[PDB]
RNA sequence: UACAA
RNA sequence: GGAGGUGACACAUGAUAUA
RNA sequence: UCCCGGGUCUUGUACACACCGCCCGUCACACCACGAGAGUUUGUAACACCCGAAGCCGGAGUACCGGAGCUAGCCGUCGAAGGUGGGACAAAUGAUUGGGGUGAAGUCGUAACAAGGUAGCCGUAUCGGAAGGUGCGGCUGGAUCACCUCCU
RNA sequence: UGCAUUAGCUAGUUGGUAAGGUAACGGCUUACCAAGGCAACGAUGCAUAGCCGACCUGAGAGGGUGAUCGGCCACACUGGAACUGAGACACGGUCCAGACUCCUACGGGAGGCAGCAGUAGGGAAUCUUCCGCAAUGGGCGAAAGCCUGACGGAGCAACGCCGCGUGAGUGAGAAGGUCUUCGGAUCGUAAAACUCUGUUAUUAGGGAAGAACAUAUGUGUAAGUAACUGUGCACAUCUUGACGGUACCUAAUCAGAAAGCCACGGCUAACUACGUGCCAGCAGCCGCGGUAAUACGUAGGUGGCAAGCGUUAUCCGGAAUUAUUGGGCGUAAAGCGCGCGUAGGCGGUUUUUUAAGUCUGAUGUGAAAGCCCACGGCUCAACCGUGGAGGGUCAUUGGAAACUGGAAAACUUGAGUGCAGAAGAGGAAAGUGGAAUUCCAUGUGUAGCGGUGAAAUGCGCAGAGAUAUGGAGGAACACCAGUGGCGAAGGCGACUUUCUGGUCUGUAACUGACGCUGAUGUGCGAAAGCGUGGGGAUCAAACAGGAUUAGAUACCCUGGUAGUCCACGCCGUAAACGAUGAGUGCUAAGUGUUAGGGGGCCCCUUAGUGCUGCAGCUAACGCAUUAAGCACUCCGCCUGGGGAGUACGACCGCAAGGUUGAAACUCAAAGGAAUUGACGGGGACCCGCACAAGCGGUGGAGCAUGUGGUUUAAUUCGAAGCAACGCG
RNA sequence: UAAGGAACUCGGCAAAAUGACCCCGUAACUUCGGGAGAAGGGGUGCUCUUAGAGCCGCAGUGAAUAGGCCCAAGCGACUGUUUAUCAAAAACACAGGUCUCUGCUAAACCGUAAGGUGAUGUAUAGGGGCUGACGCCUGCCCGGU
């Protein structure tokens, strides 16, 4: 455009847009009302956990319903081989989206709060909450 | 209409220096002399004769070539602008091409290159790059 | 080929 | 030779990745 | 000329797993988000009115010379909070309801892509299970064959 | 700082007078008078936010943040006041109102951690209910001193940064693990073995600085005194350490206590085996896994880091992906359908003048800390300190005068006017005419007409269709007719008259920059559609019937209503297209055509309208003096696809709808141009027992044989459209 | 008429409540007129000064007279008309729509006729049928009558 132009309407750049919103959120529950804090982890609860199959893949996908601390409802993946979880599980849930499962955007902590590490992991335990063997 | 009378004499330049012409007339206005006159000093253009006649006057300039039919002048651009004005300081005064083009500086000691601006220490309104 | 029917 | 204007019976379908 | 198949050149192509290609929409299934919705709940703020604290303004008692002064008290204007009222706005939720996205190809056809078997597309109107059909005007971002202007 | 999908706000409001009031000016308050004040340069409303030095990022321009340290502001459970005071409308004061909590013997009373700790709660998550006033600072005091959760220290936490360790030297291929083309290879000089060290660690011995003082006591001196005491100044003596027996130093003893985390297909440094078999799982992307996985899990080996290493979240970068630096809009997203025009932006030549912009010095200021450079102290380094530099669109002041702006004066090229010619389906209104269609009548005249791929519906013996004449009526204007003409675009085509718009050529009378663009605005705007009223030939949505078809809500046929036509209103949209905004100038040629002009049918020249084609441009296709080239000015528009031109709101509309216009969620594409193939119910040519022209067979019978299926103890296995089945 | 306030009843029937004037203020929806007196609130006495200051009562339009209001649904557009004497309505009418007849000695109607109405009108007129403001609309069937 013109200078004019710019100076009559300035150039605006596109707003970035969250990959895991449920996690940039909070609850007062005195106010009954929303925050804005940039959580990197939230405690939540287990509602339903259970299976799903995923988009090229077949699996049976291992993943459970979380009632977040901020009231709001979320499919988390369970990653590693078996897991601990069942309904009224307290779980840690952190960011990252698995592909191939549509409307799972978040990951369950191995080894937080009441979630098991992977049993029988040797390589990459810290991932998959796993303490050192011996 | 007709906006901006430097930038269609630099422009002139450009398209009669694109097709190797030998020569080009315009109308004359008192700058333009002035930019012509540098143009031939600093050895980019070989001569400038100014016509006189009823309405404005016509300015006559002639091209340079080398060894090769290889042009003198590679470009020309207009810096300051009737959309929007361009001034430097002495301190801040452009160097073209590393030194190997110019910048034509109109001060207020009149209009000269930026290699002599820097000399006198003086700045103004950065007319354009010749390199 | 592994599938699906 | 190449363009632009002008005018000029019936027949359905075939899963996913990988090719 | 026609059925099957093949060769050369050209032309269109949304095909390249190469027409046994690609592909559209309704209907049926599962999840998700969003709109509408008789209503219900909550919050802000103004407005108007009423009441109105402490305070602001006005109008009996106790160093100076019985008096002056002063204090207590009483009255009205202004005064936060509260109450009353009707609206504005905002967030939550509501039988039911609408369309959309994604997943899977279940079902009905085959609308588009080749002249896609009625060239397609745009606006508009109307009709129809659906893709869509038809009318009117427009465009070429239309295939094949004609008769003319132009250029080479 | 956002939002115009927030456009009206204010009535002590704006000004005046007077009085009151204040430290002070003032609508600060009141009374009276006047009707002002603010706003598209965004008022007002809603939402969000303490602001700055600084901090993070970035080459920079920018973008992001305000924890810690410093400056300023605001607040102290919520709201309203005032008192004292130099200062408060006062965190650990008062008064009042409210919510809440606590004591009560029911009359009554009490409280406010957003001080330091600490508790509960919320949360992914953030510490001791520590020591001391020794230092610095503060209050009070003559002083001694007292007070000081400021502060100085200690405690807890890998939260970060910096530093040092977890050993060093020599040591030829041991065992054990893993792989193996069972020769070997590799872990690996790695281990052990031999010596060496003690940073650290443990035990013991020593042990700083941080401390300056004040008071008091002496002398000396200064002022003052009549003199002294005292006071100021100087020197000398005295006491005082929370940390802390800490830092540090010295001696002894021992390699003994002190390595983990992620990764290894590509991006991207580093590969093998086994297990698993589209499962289990992995995944930032590409994607990996369906029986030989360097991608899953484990193991060996390797790589990268290391007291850390990974994951998640968030910000900047990469991202030129909002492009001032530094992008675009023919076909990829993107030129408003097109005029007129307001604000604004921008604007031809010259002279004088000015000095707002611009340039150039001076002065002041831009605290300290920080960043960067230099130097000094910490064993080094972090860190600390000192001296510089930097950072303003800052202000004030002195100069310069080219450019932009302001003033004045000229100019004629731009833009208008005049004059002289010319062309035109430019527009509005009213008239006249010829062909044809339909209907009607009449005359002749008889058996079909019409229609399709084939038909049928339909019309016809009551006389059709055909033919001839006449009439009615509506609609449209053959030939001319042409990448011809006119118009801003939509559009405009018989002829005549009337009214009227614009353009082009020549001339150089005239005016003297009067120009360009154009947000908002205001108008025009195909067709369909809507309202009122007319008209109604043809054609024809809907609709009916007849066909076709598996079906045919279609294509085809026979009819047929709205509509198509007129007037007056409305609607305001199209592939409203050159998919190319307007203005101005510059940049090879060739060749048609429309309207002119000049000169000798040709040459030159204006303005349109076409084709071809350089330079240049382009991703290519292509564009190319009618640019998509080279430049300047202004406007409009774009920022991945879907959702979606949808929803909500608003405005417009009789309605249909139009204009403005998101997000959730979802995907890693969507897309442009061109290329090689293939394919087409595209074209052209050509060929084969492919068809056609013929002759003889199979499919029907019995039997032989192979196959399938059933059977069986077994009916062995392989072959499965052509190209399996008298096949191996 | 204590306390209560529709618990009455088929049903708030009846009654109570509202009520004047003056000033503030007023929603959905709308055919833009309305809705509207929407709703909801304030003030009224007397004396004195020239809007203030006072005075009195439980109470000041001190009596009497003078709208109750709101939300939602059916029907009918509306004002009007009706069963004199058990029905006032959702029924009739209506403006508007459509169909049909009628070329004037019109059709239609009264009358045996004469004579009349239609109309001293003439298809923008007259009679009859159906529908019933307005907005959006009004599909299929002509075999039978
Ligand atoms: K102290
Ligand atoms: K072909
Ligand atoms: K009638
Ligand atoms: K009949
Ligand atoms: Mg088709
Ligand atoms: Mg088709
Ligand atoms: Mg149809
Ligand atoms: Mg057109
Ligand atoms: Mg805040
Ligand atoms: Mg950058
Ligand atoms: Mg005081
Ligand atoms: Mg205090
Ligand atoms: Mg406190
Ligand atoms: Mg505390
Ligand atoms: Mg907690
Ligand atoms: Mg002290
Ligand atoms: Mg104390
Ligand atoms: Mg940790
Ligand atoms: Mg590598
Ligand atoms: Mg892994
Ligand atoms: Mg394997
Ligand atoms: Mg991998
Ligand atoms: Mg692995
Ligand atoms: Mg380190
Ligand atoms: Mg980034
Ligand atoms: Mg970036
Ligand atoms: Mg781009
Ligand atoms: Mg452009
Ligand atoms: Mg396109
Ligand atoms: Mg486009
Ligand atoms: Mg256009
Ligand atoms: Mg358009
Ligand atoms: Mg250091
Ligand atoms: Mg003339
Ligand atoms: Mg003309
Ligand atoms: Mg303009
Ligand atoms: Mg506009
Ligand atoms: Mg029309
Ligand atoms: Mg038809
Ligand atoms: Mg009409
Ligand atoms: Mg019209
Ligand atoms: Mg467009
Ligand atoms: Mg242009
Ligand atoms: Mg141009
Ligand atoms: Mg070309
Ligand atoms: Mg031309
Ligand atoms: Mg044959
Ligand atoms: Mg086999
Ligand atoms: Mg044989
Ligand atoms: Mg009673
Ligand atoms: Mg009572
Ligand atoms: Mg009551
Ligand atoms: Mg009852
Ligand atoms: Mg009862
Ligand atoms: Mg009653
Ligand atoms: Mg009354
Ligand atoms: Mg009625
Ligand atoms: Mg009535
Ligand atoms: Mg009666
Ligand atoms: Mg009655
Ligand atoms: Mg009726
Ligand atoms: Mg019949």
């Amino acid at each position: 455009p013109t200078i004019n132009q710019l100076v009559r309407k300035p150039r605006q750049s596109k707003i970035k847009k969250s990959d895991s919103p449920a996690l940039n959120k909070g609850f007062n529950s005195k106010k009954k009302k929303f925050t804005d804090l940039n959580s990197p982890q939230k405690r939540g609860v287990c509602t339903r956990v259970g299976t799903m199959t995923p988009k090229p893949n077949s699996a049976l996908r291992k993943y459970a319903r979380v009632r977040l601390s901020n009231n709001i409802e979320i499919n988390a993946y369970i990653p590693g081989i078996g897991h601990n979880l069942q309904e009224h599980s307290v779980v840690l849930v952190r960011g990252g989206r698995v592909k191939d499962l549509p409307g799972v955007r978040y990951h369950i902590v191995r080894g937080a709060l009441d979630t098991s590490g992977v049993d029988g992991r040797r390589q990459g335990r810290s991932l998959y909450g796993t303490k050192k063997p011996k | 209409t007709m906006t901006d009378p430097i930038a269609d004499m630099l422009t002139r330049v450009r398209n009669a220096n694109m097709v190797r012409h030998e020569k080009l007339e315009l109308p004359a206005s008192n700058i333009k002399k002035e930019i012509a006159e540098i143009l031939k000093s600093e050895g980019f253009i070989k001569n400038v004769e100014y016509v006189e006649d009823d309405k404005q006057g016509v300015l006559r300039l002639f091209l340079k070539y080398g060894q090769n039919d290889e042009r003198v002048i590679t470009g020309l651009k207009r810096i300051s602008k009737p959309g929007l004005r361009v001034y430097a300081k002495a301190s801040e005064m452009p160097k073209v091409l590393n030194g190997l083009g110019i910048a034509l500086v109109s001060t207020s000691e009149g209009v000269i290159t930026d290699k002599e601006a820097r000399k006198r220490n003086v700045g103004g309104e950065i007319i354009a790059y010749v390199w």
